[PDB]
């Protein structure tokens, strides 16, 4: 029961699959050919959520994957985990996004998505009892952008009382991967705090600089970088997944997360890190892997929680480990930070402990924050949306494919009524 | 031949009940497949062979931690018709514990209850063990509490409900989830009795050496309040005591049923030596406010009315020179209108110690039960917590849009602005 | 020296009579070939030499459930002049089930009964085992029906029939074959008694644990009621029951006749444990309306008069502790003429398990038959069915263009319509 279905987009948001899938096979000893090879039976408690179990004991992933163009759909079956997809979910274009927001929601998205909203009629009645879906993709790029964003208001139409979470890739401060980022992220951003109740924004120059500053990494790839996105999302469900202490799933982590229905955009981290030559120094105890949390260089997104308040926390523990080693380590964070938190909000920190650490670990843990530092993050956007608005860059690609200024002045200040919000809640009493 | 069921609700319902029935099955013979290779009448219902049952209902909206009894060591041990699951947990939320979710399984319930009293005569009272914090321990319960009350009625129900900790905090909905069930359950509840989390991690680092405990740890301490307020029924004392006696000897006014728990001693097996635990060493241990298990310092407030059980070898002289050295102390101070506030009763059997447990075989065994009025400071400071987050309408839109009406909070929030100040009528003297 | 012969109409007659004489050969120690390596004079005549027959009469029109009995495990039990079958079936028409195919071989079946009760003497009455939605069971039961007045007529018949489902419809055909069918019964039939499949697939999924059953697994259950109205025939218990009595103590007026069948415990094996299984336990999970085995609630009718039968290790002051709460409830409340609405049978024997069936060996068992009103709420709505597939004049041609004049529609409906209105007058009350 409570089953979730993955959806993905995008060039982005299909080779992190390809690296998430690998981590949540191997958390229950599965081949790239579909069968089982565990030893323990704890592996088969909890396997339907993201597993059907299909004929001659195999198992395939409730996943659906979604390009505009072949160019990357082919790349995931040739490599390792790519058998373990059926083929009959690959649904994709034939042209190509183009990196257009425009054509990722307006030209290409009105006819791919009918083949994609009967697929996932298709894994509805195959969820006993659906908990909720899970998106992956961008903001910079055209088909992570919009054609995430068009199946989100089909999915709430249909699923009002389902959950929503979308692992989103938001564009770097400085470097610069797309020439219309600034575009192609507040006429996203407009659709995101509509039907979503809750976003974890990762940042691409936060983990270069985690794998460099703290892995030490010389050479890292993207076989490195993604793996801890994938150590980002098996820590959220990994309470549901598995007999813990003190259960968790992706409504309490929503409930106690999200306290102003659009002010649900979040900021993820993961401990512990350790060098390959920098692991057998280390003590490995419950309170060094709660200081390795609460710094900058920890962080997923390029925020300053310094220079803000957090308003919401949770801790997802893994391993066999105690709790008054837990809990009394977060209500120091609590007293000695006491300016980095609000003040309205009595004891804003969220405990969940399970009993399953990863593979590989002995005992581990998974950071969500959510403070008032990312709206650096939109307003460093909106301010080069306001420069390049005013020029009428780029403008004349949207124009083209039907598009109109109020669809841009409505995007642009529901950004500044977004941020005017935390801003409000930042320095009150 | 006087039966008595239990009730356990959320996860705090389970993890609680499980150590709980593990120390009975230790008692009267029990093997974890019921077999025992007369006096467990009260607790335990007999089949056509030489197997027994226990009376026991296990609730809760997520199946996860009910399959680890499920598939666990007491497998054969528990009636399957009677660990009733659900789809989707409430999952801290009020309205997916009393509006939503819980209005599902309400009729489901009570029909397992009716048949376990369909099969007994002395039913004397329910025991409801659940938590304040979360949804499920508070939703599923308030809506329970009503139908108890419309069903059987005139049974003594109990709560062995679990108290928020005013500094340990696990989930953040804590002051709504606290408040909202304080206004269902105070039309239909008998005695709610508290333990708090807070104050056994500051007993079981002090007193048993141990300063990494789990939950499962935790719940060994719990079960010995269990076993010694039920001590009465399943075993002969010399003076024993009733179910229907809690709600006469410790309620003064129907508004105010919160007594609190206090057990002793608690030392540990290296520490079990080198004293004799006499009747008065383990007497002043309990009115001591170091080793109580609600972090509320009773010396700035007053105690209406007392209870003291002893099992264990109890010479009625001792602890009647026992309570007398206490009375003619200034720490502790009664109200004025109670000089006549002790229920003491006494059993024979001593506590036994689970194998592999924490605690350590002793002759005799103290759980206290007090109804103080410095617990009141408490609820103050829970509701200075629901001031803040309700003033600026915090985390509001995950109630109101799952069918509750907002102006449900100015009825919870009057009436506990009334039993605020209750405390205050109680806790003065009058004049002269 | 008391004997009753068998008739096995259709499909469903074979298919429920081979599940039904499996059960008799597993009681009297009958092999699968007669022998046996006294009481069953009422079932089984025996030859010269030491072996015994069936009195069964097995007839369908198609020849392929036949075959399955000539062939198969009880193929030298049963004498080939009984296996009674023809060229073409009927196939869902009572034109060619009443009309044209069956009135060929109804002169050919009366032959093989009346050499049965040549070599008998104790000829108390018969057994017709058929459907209502398929032609044979309809058409050929109902030509059948006149020819048993004709000749025995005193001789108590009884009717299993499978009554159609609201819910669940396997032909189209059903809302004509079940109209058709009652019109010509009702002058010639004793006591129908009726068992539906929907409730049977409710009960076999939760309270069996057997989430995917078949007809063979169906089968199973419907034996438990034959071998518990004809248990005070072949075994001898200490209040016995006749089978001229069904049609005195449940038959009030001559125009109802139609009771339903209960059956207590079911349980499985693997939850055979757990639970005593106690006389009162298994009497109030009869009367509750999760529990029966025809889809019709009777909170919204009344009872006009109840039967109860007890097989297995039976007290009679527990049965008489048993009654007397039942009818000081208010969920189940009878007709206002009828206080002494019981007829209670003991017998001594257990029901016995089939080897590879899915019901446990328990000590006792409950089979309840009731004569309710609210079963007339599921005929207005057959007869719902009627009015609009009558209406637009839907497949009359299959019916008019094989020996059937249309008028006879009007005759079986305004029938139909008197006995809709029979219910409204006796499930009133009178006046004062
Ligand atoms: N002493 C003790 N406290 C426990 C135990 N298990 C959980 N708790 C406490 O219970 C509280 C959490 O409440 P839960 O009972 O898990 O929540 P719930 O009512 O089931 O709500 P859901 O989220 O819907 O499951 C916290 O204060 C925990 O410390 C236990 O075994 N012992
Ligand atoms: N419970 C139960 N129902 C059965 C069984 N076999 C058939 N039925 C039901 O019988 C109905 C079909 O009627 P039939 O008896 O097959 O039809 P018929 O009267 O023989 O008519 P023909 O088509 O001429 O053979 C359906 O409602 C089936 O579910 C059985 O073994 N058990
Ligand atoms: N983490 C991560 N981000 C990537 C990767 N490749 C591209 N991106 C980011 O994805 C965005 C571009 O999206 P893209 O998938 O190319 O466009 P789309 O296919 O139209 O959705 C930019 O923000 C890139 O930094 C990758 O392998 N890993």
């Amino acid at each position: 029961m409570r089953e979730i279905v993955h959806i993905q987009a995008g060039q982005c948001g299909n080779q992190i699959g390809a690296k998430f899938w690998e981590v949540i096979s191997d958390e229950h000893g599965i081949d790239p050919t579909g069968s089982y090879h565990g030893d323990s039976d704890l592996q088969l408690e909890r396997i339907n959520v993201y597993y059907n179990e299909a004929a001659g004991n195999k198992y395939v992933p409730r996943a659906i994957l979604v390009d505009l163009e072949p160019g990357t759909m082919d790349s995931v079956r040739s490599g390792p985990f790519g058998q373990i997809f059926r083929p009959d979910n690959f649904v994709f274009g034939q042209s190509g996004a183009g990196n257009n927001w425009a054509k990722g929601h307006y030209t290409e998205g009105a006819e791919l998505v009918d083949s994609v909203l009967d697929v996932v009629r298709k894994e509805s009645e195959s969820c006993d009892c659906l908990q909720g879906f899970q998106l992956t993709h961008s903001l910079g790029g055209g088909t992570g952008s919009g054609m995430g964003t068009l199946l989100i208001s089909k999915i709430r139409e249909e699923y009002p009382d389902r959950i929503m979470n979308t692992f989103s890739v938001v564009p770097s401060p400085k470097v610069s991967d797309t020439v219309v980022e600034p575009y192609n992220a507040t006429l996203s951003v407009h659709q995101l705090v509509e039907n979503t109740d809750e976003t974890y924004c990762i940042d691409n120059e936060a983990l270069y600089d985690i794998c460099f500053r703290t892995l030490k990494l010389t050479t890292p790839t993207y076989g490195d970088l993604n793996h801890l996105v994938s150590a980002t999302m098996s820590g959220v469900t990994t309470c549901l997944r598995f007999p813990g202490q003190l259960n968790a799933d992706l409504r309490k982590l929503a409930v106690n997360m999200v306290p102003f229905p659009r002010l649900h955009f979040f900021m993820p981290g993961f401990a512990p890190l350790t060098s390959r030559g920098s692991q057998q120094y280390r003590a490995l105890t419950v309170p060094e892997l709660t200081q390795q949390m609460f710094d900058a260089k920890n962080m997923m997104a390029a925020c300053d929680p310094r220079h803000g308040r957090y308003l919401t926390v949770a801790a997802v523990f893994r391993g066999r480990m105690s709790m008054k080693e837990v809990d009394e380590q977060m209500l120091n964070v609590q007293n000695k930070n006491s300016s980095y938190f609000v003040e309205w909000i009595p004891n804003n920190v969220k405990t969940a402990v399970c009993d399953i650490p990863p593979r590989g670990l002995k005992m581990s843990a998974t950071f969500i924050g959510n403070s008032t530092a990312i709206q650096e993050l939109f307003k460093r956007i909106s301010e080069q949306f306001t420069a390049m608005f005013r020029r009428k860059a780029f403008l004349h690609w949207y124009t083209g494919e039907g598009m109109d200024e109020m669809e841009f002045t409505e995007a642009e200040s529901n950004m500044n009524d977004l941020v005017s919000e935390y801003q409000q809640y930042q320095d009150a009493t | 031949m006087r039966e008595c069921i239990s009730i356990h609700v959320g996860q705090a319902g389970v993890q609680i009940g499980n150590a709980c029935w593990e120390l009975y099955c230790l008692e009267h013979g029990i093997q974890p497949d019921g077999q025992m290779p007369d006096s467990f009448n009260t607790f335990f219902s007999e089949t056509g062979a030489g197997k027994h049952v226990p009376r026991a209902v296990f609730v809760d909206l997520e199946p996860t931690v009910i399959d680890e009894v499920r598939t666990g060591t007491y497998r054969q041990l528990f009636h399957p018709e009677q660990l009733i699951t659900g789809k989707e947990d409430a999952a801290n939320n009020y309205a997916r514990g009393h509006y939503t979710i819980g209005k599902e399984i309400i009729d489901l319930v009570l029909d397992r209850i009716r048949k376990l009293a369909d099969q007994c005569t002395g039913l004397q009272g329910f025991l409801v063990f659940h938590s304040f914090g979360g949804g499920t321990g508070s939703g599923f319960t308030s809506l329970l509490m009503e139908r108890l009350s419309v069903d059987y009625g005139k049974k003594s129900k109990l709560e062995f409900s679990i108290y928020p900790a005013p500094q340990v905090s696990t989930a953040v909905v804590e002051p709504y989830n606290s408040i909202l069930t304080t206004h269902t359950t105070l039309e239909h509840s008998d005695c709610a009795f508290m333990v708090d989390n807070e104050a056994i991690y500051d007993i079981c680092r002090r007193n048993l050496d141990i300063e990494r405990p789990t939950y499962t740890n935790l719940n060994r301490l719990i079960s010995q309040i269990v076993s010694s307020i039920t001590a009465s029924l399943r075993f002969d004392g010399a003076l024993n005591v009733d179910l229907t006696e809690f709600q006469t000897n410790l309620v003064p006014y129907p508004r105010i049923h919160f007594p609190l728990a206090t057990y002793a001693p608690v030392i540990s097996a290296e520490k079990a030596y080198h004293e004799q635990l006499s009747v008065a060493e383990i007497t002043n241990a309990c009115f001591e406010p170091a080793n109580q298990m609600v972090k509320c310092d009773p010396r700035h407030g007053k105690y209406m009315a007392c209870c003291l059980l002893y099992r264990g070898d109890v010479v009625p002289k001792d602890v009647n020179a026992a309570i007398a050295t206490i009375k003619t102390k200034r720490s502790i101070q009664f109200v004025d209108w109670c000089p006549t506030g002790f229920k003491v009763g006494i059993n024979y059997q001593p506590p036994t110690v689970v194998p592999g447990g924490d605690l350590a075989k002793v002759q005799r065994a103290v759980c206290m039960l007090s109804n103080t009025t410095a617990i009141a400071e408490a609820w103050a400071r829970l509701d200075h917590k629901f001031d803040l987050m309700y003033a600026k309408r915090a985390f509001v839109h995950w109630y109101v849009g799952e069918g509750m009406e907002e102006g449900e909070f100015s009825e919870a929030r009057e009436d506990m602005a009334a039993l605020e100040k209750d405390y205050e009528e109680v806790g003065v003297d009058s004049v002269e």
